[PDB]
């Protein structure tokens, strides 16, 4: 919510760690791995009736937007 | 997510659950998908919009089901397609653009009807009828003349493939206004009924001396184009 | 054999990688505009002029009995040769609509009227197909031939969608190449039958074709179950025995491997064929020539004209054929800015 980076974060968390005696700020990886809920593609649902032409899965997250195109350059690229 | 109200299971013409407070803001708009594609090229921006608007007509019937606080419950939804320009509102639609003579976007009058008379018409553009009118379009089964058709099957020309409900954009809404104000008073410092053709400069004296003199009262320095701040 | 290169006076935002090209009296026709129709043509096909290397597009106008084309991309165009009975027609099927949905209804296009100033009316007429339809694809091949002495049409190749059952939203846009079946189409009326071989081990598509006499050759193409781009020209021949269509092909030895060709008929049955693309990674550069018989197929390697080092460095690049001799070449250019005339393009000529 402020744009922070990365590194940043761990030099930051190294800092406050360091300075005074308490573990106020999480760690990068708990971090991670607590946020990784919050995508889409986490939680099983179901679907009455099941969709049309639309696959059965529900774990599926950042799908590739090219859509399957056959990369032949003979089409349009 | 703009509403969620409630359906068990009388009437229940409208039970609002939770109603969006601030439904503009950006804190309340989630996107989907992302492409380094033009606005314009109508070929790339379909052909990768599709899938989504497969999902779309897929989604509107079928009912969903999701654990939620500990209760799996049903899940029907609606489609208000709305965040468009009108550019794109058009492009979807299939009609022409954009400045063409079928100015409207509900009713289907031309220019000048629509100036004879301007209170007095009816809603009548949906998408299915669209898509109706481009198959008369696409057969032609009566061997018309180029603009007769398009003027009997009003401007219908492509195929549109996202049915949109084709609201007032009310962002704008006032900046024809606010410039159609501008040449009334254009047209008021020059008395034009008597003299029905102002010159070259006339017109822009007249912008001038109005501009100073909303600069006298009111204290408007001259603006070029009527965006929010003026023009409010 | 040489190249001289043009200038794009305006109009340069209305030609795309694909499209078509329509030879017929005089004055040609450029079809396949990118995005819908505008509003400077309802028409959409632009008749083409060039004058001192400049390439001018005027809006040919309709008939008023003609029914309204949507800019298909990759159709199979055939020449129908003038004779009986309204010469002189080009048939056009069925490319796929700049929403990417497919046309599977076949198109005829011919002329009216002209000028009275050197303007050439145009109809565009529908012609229903019932069957035992063809399915809905693109890139195939269509063309004509007369069996005593009756005149019929033959569609074969072509790729498409997967069919409705797992046509899956996120291989939505995957192509695989349909069964192949040639289809036979009597014009009048579309009775269209398919049919099958044998020796039909597997469609191929981006093949050129070249009928002559009630027999046709099917050239070097591509295909992708096994990604490679087979050498084995095709010949086929069929016979209307009606009311049966009856048919028989041969495998021959030597069929060159191109994809995407530029074919301009210069002689009765000599046909100057440029080639757009030898494999998947590099395009093809030379020239080739061929002439047909009863023989059969006559090779030879003309001239390759010297390409300037751009369009010879350049990655990929299209075309269309002139007609007699003469063609042009398109080559996307890169370079900043974007004018957003990104095209070059070379008149080439033989002989
Ligand atoms: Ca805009
Ligand atoms: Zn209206």
């Amino acid at each position: 919510n402020t744009f922070l980076s990365c590194s940043q974060y761990h030099k930051m968390y190294r800092t406050v760690k360091a300075t005074s005696g308490r573990q106020i700020f999480q760690p990068l990886h708990t971090l991670r791995n607590a946020e990784k809920e919050l995508l889409p593609g986490f939680h099983q649902f179901e679907w009455q009736p099941a969709l049309k032409n639309v696959s059965t899965s529900w774990d599926v997250g950042i799908i590739d937007g090219l859509s399957g195109w056959t990369v032949s350059v003979d089409d349009v690229p | 997510i703009m509403s969620i109200s409630i359906r068990l299971e009388g009437e229940d013409d409208g039970i609002t659950i939770f109603q969006e407070q601030k439904p503009n803001s950006e804190l309340s708009c989630r996107p989907l998908c992302l492409m380094f594609v033009d606005e314009s090229d109508h070929e790339t921006l379909t052909a990768i919009l599709g899938p989504v608007v497969a999902e779309r007509k897929a989604m509107m019937e079928s009912r969903l089901i999701i654990s939620v606080g500990g209760l799996l419950r049903s899940f029907r939804f609606f489609f208000r397609g709305t965040g468009y320009d009108e550019k794109m509102v058009r492009e979807m639609e299939g009609l022409e653009a954009s400045g063409s003579t079928y100015i409207c976007t509900l009713c289907d009058s031309t220019r000048a009807e629509a100036s004879q008379n301007m209170v007095l018409h009816s809603i009548t553009r949906s998408h299915d009828e669209n898509l109706e009118r481009y198959e008369i379009w696409r057969k032609n089964p009566f061997s018309e003349s180029a603009d007769e058709l398009r003027d009997r099957v009003k401007g219908v020309s492509a195929k549109p493939f996202m049915e949109t409900q084709p609201t007032l954009d009310a962002l704008h809404c006032d900046i024809g206004n606010a410039t159609e104000f501008y040449k009334i008073f254009q047209d008021e410092i020059g008395e034009v009924y008597q003299k029905p053709n102002p010159s070259r400069e006339e017109r822009r004296r007249w912008r001038s001396t109005l501009d100073k003199q909303l600069r006298k009262k009111m204290k408007l320095k001259p603006v070029m184009r009527m965006n929010g701040n003026y023009a409010r | 054999m040489s190249l001289q290169p043009l200038t794009a006076v305006n109009c340069g935002s209305l030609v795309q990688p694909g499209f078509s090209l329509l030879d017929l009296e005089g004055d040609v026709y450029l079809f396949g505009q990118k995005g819908w129709p505008k509003r400077s043509c309802p028409t959409g096909i632009f008749g083409v002029r060039i004058k001192k290397g400049e390439l001018k597009l005027r809006a040919i106008s309709f008939s008023n009995n003609s029914s309204y084309l949507p800019p298909l991309r990759c159709p199979a165009i055939a020449h129908f040769e003038a004779q009986d009975g309204k010469p002189e027609c080009y048939l056009i099927h069925g490319g796929r609509t700049p929403n990417n949905e497919l046309s599977s209804s076949l198109y005829m296009l011919s002329v009216d009227s002209r000028g009275c100033n050197r303007k050439v009316t145009l109809r565009c007429e529908e012609k229903e197909l019932v069957g035992d339809v063809p399915s809905a694809r693109y890139g195939h091949t269509l063309s004509v031939i007369n069996s005593r002495g009756k005149t019929a049409c033959v569609l074969f190749g072509g790729r498409s969608y997967m069919p409705p059952t797992e046509r899956t939203t996120q291989n939505w846009n995957s192509v695989v190449d349909c069964p192949p079946q040639v289809y036979l189409i009597d014009l009048e009326f579309g009775c269209c039958t398919a049919h099958t071989l044998p020796e039909l081990t597997d469609g191929q598509s981006f093949h050129v074709a070249l009928a002559r006499q009630d027999c046709v050759y099917f050239l070097g193409g591509h295909i992708l179950s096994s990604d490679c781009r087979p050498s084995r020209l095709i010949r086929l021949h069929v016979e209307l025995l009606l009311g049966s269509p009856v048919l028989t092909c041969t495998i021959l030895h030597e069929g060159l491997t191109i994809t995407s060709a530029i074919a301009s008929p210069i002689g009765y049955h000599e046909y100057i064929i440029f080639g757009g693309y030898q494999s998947e990674t590099q395009k093809r550069m030379e020239c080739t020539y061929v002439g047909l018989d009863d023989v059969g197929v006559h090779m030879e390697s003309r001239e390759p004209p010297q390409w300037t080092s751009e369009i010879s460095h350049s990655r990929t690049w299209f075309g269309g054929s002139l007609g007699k001799g003469t063609a042009l070449v398109a080559i996307p250019s890169e370079g900043n800015p974007t004018p957003p005339e990104a095209y070059h393009f070379y008149q080439v000529s033989f002989q």
